[PDB]
């Protein structure tokens, strides 16, 4: 039962005294008992003379030099396993949904070493996502990191929610959503919509785990929450053998929080105000998302770009870790295409003849090149009319317009908002379906049949209902 | 003694470094021999660092300092309505003691994930441009941002003035109590503001928390949190209150002054690396509470001054990322005559339509669209144009003109929808741009004389049935032709 | 416990550990801590030693025992390191067990001076039609690969290594190029997936991977390129030829800035310390061709720098550009379009590799260098006239632009290259469609291999083009183009 004494308090920075050789290792959690509940402190420094500098995980107002501080023996630990699903959890593993304790079978330290170079999977491989646009044109790397672009107005929470769904049905993996610096109003929003949509099911079985680290929490808490969520997401990989999703929203706010803590600890800022540890801080988190011999954590991370400056160290360092991107757009939204993926903007390192196979690569490449030639025509189609189209071009324009609508898809999660049933489309479908369209086997099926349907058979079936 | 007392080690620049106070709490109020108070921000090993709430000619090396035992707090409750207080809740209006229902800490945890309900109720500013295009809901944080002298305060003040409609009733669910936080403004400005609210009989539902230009930084730093507690009494008791922080730039500045003087590590722009935490602590306290917790709400209109429209600057960036949207105001639009100088393409309400009277959502759903289209085709205003691109031009020019407004004259929702139905649905394209002013004036009065029926139904149902649009269409077309 | 040999930790934070005692420690000596984590004695003072940790600070407590090593920071070297993957302190991380080492070179070694060198003259063969014709790399040279994020930078280094398989199976001891690929701040998976690519192509057997990845403590990343240099130097010192790839020095410089700021050194340009030029300079200066009086061994460096948004005037880009012997600059604008390798010719140069170009390339690539930098002239001013005079240049250029396009993991022999550039330079493609230039190569090279293998063997053997062999190359190309 290792005790110490608060000797200094400056904002979220607390110094604490201990007896010779009873000092908690750097990164150990410490606890002060408040009337609120408990105040957790993360060791950050040995300053000398048996004192430690630590960063608070909640407010330090009302603290008093001399207050007793318990050493927890290790890093902050968090409940793991099936019992976390459907629950809301703060950085320190407490339930915050007023639904009683998470009587999880374990608790695990949020700071853990990444898999070794030996543990590393050797061949990158696709994560089948059930979503059409994504699996054909910008496929997710299994174990990879994917940056999700675009904020409000583009159907984001539903895209994220269908991923949770499809993955849990096609792979039997769960999800962890971690909100880092999220707006609280919006955390509440998301919780209410996860229950509405069924992905959180307070009576039955739940697909996702919620971890929140709000804006109003001190820098330390916001710096660390991503780790908490990851630790939950790691256990499903490591003990369950699951291909697991981890949503970090937003990854920019994790960089900012880390930046804030560094400043408060007295470190000289690097370029542009950022911490001097920006890259290793990023490394320490990202490197844990990966494929092991057991399975894989696959993370989808909302990325915010400051001033749209892709060179600002924040995105620059974040991008170094991204394997693919999914770009949701108001431009694709306004046209009537759900989900609102930009199929010429979303890019994947795994769209490669080596990874996905020549059949896959050839289809996807032409689909792009088609929609690209179609874009630079949107100008002259408005001026020269349509009649002034050349032999190949007149056909590919009418064809692109069909392909553009075949990339839309009804989501099983949105069914309650829509009424339309949801389809989970397989990759073998998607490639084949689009390979047939490209060649000219469905140039005589009217557009509306390609819109909001599943696998190729759904174009055939709907076209024969648009005749009754 | 030493546990409850201390001696002053050194003093200067509003900091007193003090020996003793061994039992003092982080951020405890203290009291010096001369009568000046101050708060313990730095509990260090040998000593406490205390920021002064008053001129530090009052303190001397060796002077005795007393614990008070309480973290800084403030009187809260309806006894404050119509009152102007300092940051600590001391009245300054000359009107005698403030009856408190109880006292409340400056720093308080924002409602968590759970006790919140989605924003769904209008905060009616009464400003066409806002209410139609950037709707604020009870619980929302909508930023008012812009350069100096652009109309930022006016936008809050006319919103405050508008609450007259419901604050003169008995239904307390509709009422919106008002807290205006004057931070770093000169005193006559705050005095000239109060004189205005008094003239518009809007003081009676308002609280002014004023930590002004020549006050100790800690008081300017504190004013926002202090008032937020005052505002929270309302929220916490099943009622609704609007808080205007005017402005958070100046607060950021006093916080920075404290921090550098206490020698805490500086960073970008010399703000301490917890300045963001300063504002998010504060703005996450605005909230719509769940039914289980009273259904009360606090709503925040923070103000931010930009320099040369540089939203990328440290504080503007923090705040823009913390809130739920910006109303962005511009010098150029102003001189053009577009007042409120709202730049629509840059303003947002992230809550949006769910915070908007259904009636206004109906006629102005398109309005969102057109001004957007207007702006793309904008530079074509200078000859040989399509029937497509000139129609865009004609309509836009008029809606832009419709949306102009005089200060201190916010309009009712039943006065807005018919003006915006008129604009949106083409009934203005015939009238010359010089007369869209006198037109709005004449159309409303006429509608009052003859069609008081639908005004009432708009006001009472808040919706527009199919018969109503058809009635509106009839009343409009009949006015235009005359 | 000696105070001379042993120490107690005073304090530990921000990557530094302060130790009391160690009174017989050397400046820059490795130490071992209680937990196994090692460090370096950076700053030596009255009453305490400043030690930089080679791992997490969590791993060192106040009051802890610290033992001297006697050794200055170093690594194992020798030929026993081929087909291995070590970390920056030479610790084996491929799970393949103990490193079999000929011995231990230091991390910081001085570069051979003015005397012990000779000029470069031997080809490092990349197998990349653009590099070998337009930016020839010598054995002992230092050529910087520089470009934006995701522009095939690594791809050039990698395909260069996979091209060495050609002679690294042979008997001739001298045309063998042993490799060192240094991963600095990369993802652990990327490096594992990269090894697997050296494995599949059977290249791993003549290469060495040294890795300090994204998550590892900064000083390990800072250290990695140096301990890689020593590993490489062995070959240079023992009459052999090693190729070293620093991937990348951007991230090393970033690691070094972290180290520097945590140590509170005055931050200069872009918050890099005063001595960041020096960091690289001392590194890249250890690449040399040695004089026959020193065994003729050669180290060759291909460092990688990452520009931001094409800006080469940034601090770190200009520093290394003013250390290296040239740059292969790869361009985001070209890479977007398909021209890959995206070697922006105009902005690319080799400074000493001139002497090192295989004559047969130099012959069919005669001023192809300065023509292509000048097809770039008209092509930027034709988007203005339909000129018959300047349309053959725009059709030589356009064809040649497609001729230098290349698939990845497809490096080519010298003999396969010279006739492709003959068919280009001499205009044999002008009538052939653009969309068929890629089909011309594959059909042509087969046609060459099936019939004219006498000509193909001969280019390889001589390294020259006899007027006879050029008068024959004319016949075989005209014959295939007509059908
Ligand atoms: N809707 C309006 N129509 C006409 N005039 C207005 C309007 N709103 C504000 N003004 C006037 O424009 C000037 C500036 O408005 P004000 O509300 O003082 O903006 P501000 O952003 O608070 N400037 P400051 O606080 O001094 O940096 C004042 O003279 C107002 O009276
Ligand atoms: N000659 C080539 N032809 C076609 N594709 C290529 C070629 N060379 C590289 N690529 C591909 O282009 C993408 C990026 O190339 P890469 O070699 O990783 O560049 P890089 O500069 O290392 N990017 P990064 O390391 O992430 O900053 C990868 O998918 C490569 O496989
Ligand atoms: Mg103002
Ligand atoms: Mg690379």
């Amino acid at each position: 039962p290792i005790t110490g004494k608060v000797t200094a308090v400056i904002g979220a920075i607390v110094d604490v005294h201990f007896e010779q050789s009873e000092l908690p290792a750097i990164l150990n959690a410490l606890e002060i008992k408040t009337p609120q509940g408990k105040l957790v402190l993360e060791v950050a420094q040995h300053l000398g003379e048996n004192t430690v500098r630590t960063i608070a995980m909640d407010g330090t107002e009302g603290l008093v030099r001399g207050e007793k501080v318990l050493d927890t023996g290790g890093p902050i630990s968090v409940p793991v396993g099936r019992e976390t699903l459907g629950r809301i959890i703060n950085v320190i593993g407490e339930p915050i949904d007023e639904r009683g304790p998470i009587k999880s079978k374990l608790r695990k330290p949020i700071h853990a070493d990444p898999p070794s170079f030996a543990e590393q999977s050797t061949s990158a491989e696709i994560l089948e996502t059930g979503i059409k646009v994504v699996d054909l044109l910008a496929p997710y790397a299994r174990g990879g990191k994917i940056g999700l672009f675009g904020g409000a107005g583009v159907g984001k929470t539903v895209f994220i929610q269908e991923l949770i769904n499809n993955i849990a049905k096609a792979h039997g993996g769960f999800s962890v959503f971690t909100g880092v610096g999220e707006r609280t109003r919006e955390g509440n929003d998301l919780y209410r919509e996860m229950k509405e949509t069924g992905v959180i099911n307070l009576e039955g079985e739940s697909k996702v785990a919620l971890v929140f680290g709000q804006m109003n929490e001190p820098p330390g808490a916001r710096a660390r929450v991503a780790l908490t969520g990851l630790t939950i997401a790691e256990y499903f990989r490591d003990e369950e053998g699951q291909d697991v999703l981890l949503f970090i929203d937003n990854i920019f706010r994790f960089t900012q929080a880390g930046s804030e803590v560094s400043a408060l600890l007295g470190r000289i800022p690097s370029a542009f105000g950022y911490q001097p540890t920006l890259a290793t801080d990023m490394g320490l988190l990202q490197e844990r998302i990966t494929t092991t011999k057991k399975g894989s954590v696959t993370s989808v991370q909302a990325v915010y770009v400051p001033a749209d400056d892709l060179t600002d160290p924040a995105p620059a360092t974040t991008f170094a870790h991204l394997d693919a991107t999914t770009v949701l757009s108001r431009g694709i939204s306004e046209l009537g295409i759900y989900p609102a993926v930009d199929p010429l903007d979303s890019k994947s390192r795994l769209l490669d003849a080596a990874v996905v196979g020549q059949e896959h690569y050839d289809v996807a490449s032409k689909v792009q090149e088609t929609l690209q030639t179609y874009k630079s025509l949107q100008d002259i189609i408005a001026i020269l009319g349509m009649d002034e189209l050349s032999e190949q071009d007149k056909l590919t324009v009418e064809r692109a317009r069909k392909i553009q609508r075949f990339l839309s898809q009804p989501f099983a999660v949105a069914e309650v908002f829509t009424g339309i049933p949801g389809k989970l489309v397989r990759l073998k479908d998607t490639v084949a379906s689009f390979k047939a369209v490209l060649e000219g086997k469905y140039d005589n099926i009217p557009e509306h049949a390609f819109y909001m349907v599943g696998g190729i058979e759904d174009v055939v079936a709907k076209a024969e209902k648009l005749a009754a | 003694n030493l546990n409850e007392t201390g001696r002053v080690l050194a003093v200067g620049d509003g900091i007193a470094r003090v020996f003793g106070l061994n039992n003092i709490q982080a951020e405890e109020l203290v009291e010096f021999s001369s009568g000046v108070k101050g708060m313990a921000l730095n509990l260090e090993p040998g000593q406490v660092g205390i920021v002064l709430f008053g001129s530090d000619r009052l303190v001397k090396e060796g002077e005795l300092v007393k614990r008070t035992g309480n973290i800084v707090d403030v009187p809260v409750g309806p006894g404050l309505l119509g009152r102007v207080v300092d940051a600590l809740g001391n009245p300054i209006d000359g009107k005698g003691p403030i009856d408190a229902a109880g006292r409340s800490r400056a720093q308080v945890k924002a409602p968590g994930i759970l006790p919140r309900r989605s924003v769904h109720e209008p905060v009616q500013t009464g400003l066409k441009a806002v209410d139609a295009l950037v709707p604020i809901g009870r619980g929302q944080r909508e930023l008012i941002i812009g350069d100096r002298q652009t109309g930022k305060t006016a936008v809050a003040l006319d919103t405050i003035l508008n609450q007259k409609r419901w604050n003169n009733g008995s239904d307390e669910s509709k009422k919106l109590y008002c807290v205006y936080v004057a931070v770093g403004q000169k005193r006559s400005t705050v005095a000239q503001l109060v004189q205005t609210l008094e003239q518009h009989d809007a003081m009676k539902y308002s609280i002014i928390v004023a930590a002004t230009a020549s006050e100790a930084a800690p008081l300017q730093y504190l004013a926002p949190f202090t008032a937020a507690s005052i505002g929270e009494w309302f929220r916490d008791n099943g009622k609704h209150a609007l808080i205007v922080y005017d402005d958070l730039s100046k607060q950021a500045v006093a916080y920075r002054q404290l921090s550098l003087l206490l020698r805490r590590p500086p960073g970008r722009e010399a703000y301490p690396g917890d300045v963001f935490y300063l504002h998010s602590r504060l703005l996450e306290r605005a909230a719509k509470l769940s039914e289980k917790e009273g259904s009360g709400s606090l709503t925040a209109l923070p103000v931010i001054e930009t320099q040369g429209g540089d939203v990328s600057a440290y504080i503007p960036t923090n705040v823009i990322s913390i809130t739920d949207g910006q109303i962005f105001l511009e010098a150029e639009l102003f001189y053009k005559g577009i007042r409120p100088a709202i730049n629509v393409g840059l303003s947002v309400s992230r809550v949006g339509s769910a915070a908007q009277v259904k009636a206004l959502k109906q006629v102005a759903g398109s309005l969102k669209l057109f001004l957007a289209q207007y702006r793309e085709v904008a530079a074509f205003a200078q000859s040989d144009l399509d029937a497509s691109t000139k129609q865009t031009l004609v309509r836009g020019e008029r809606l832009t003109q419709l949306l102009k407004q005089n200060q201190y004259s916010p309009l009712a929702t039943e006065e807005q929808v018919p003006l915006i139905y008129a604009g949106v649905n083409g009934h203005l394209d015939g009238i010359e741009l010089s007369r869209i002013g006198e037109f709005e004036s004449s159309f409303l009065s006429y509608l009052k004389s003859n069609h008081n029926e639908l005004l009432t139904e708009i006001r009472e149902k808040g919706e527009l049935s199919k018969e109503l649009l058809a009635s509106l269409k009839s009343a409009t077309e009949s006015f235009v032709a005359t």
